[PDB]
């Protein structure tokens, strides 16, 4: 389903489910790098 | 004696800032209460 930022949604991506508001990201992510995660396992960053 | 006195006394005065800028552990105590609060709430987060 099309991607939508800059609201509360319910995101599935590739298996992961979470909820959280969706915004552009200037992390420089590295290519061989997927997934951002902070010192807690939840996924800060995503890759589409 | 009170001009004896009075320049004492601003002289001390003089010393406090230098000492307590000069002596980095001088606000140890306060820094201490930090620093353990820190602590204590990143290792519930790193529970998780």
């Amino acid at each position: 389903t099309n991607l939508v930022k800059n609201k509360c949604v319910n995101f599935n991506f590739n298996g992961l489910t979470g909820t959280g508001v969706l915004t552009e990201s200037n992390k420089k992510f590295l290519p061989f790098q997927q997934f951002g995660r902070d010192i807690a396992d939840t996924t800060d960053a995503v890759r589409d | 004696n009170q001009k004896l006195i009075a320049n004492q006394f601003n002289s001390a005065i003089g010393k406090i800032q230098d000492s307590l800028s000069s002596t980095p552990s001088a606000l140890g105590k306060l820094q201490d209460v930090v620093n353990q609060n820190a602590q204590a709430l990143n290792t519930l987060v790193k529970q998780l």
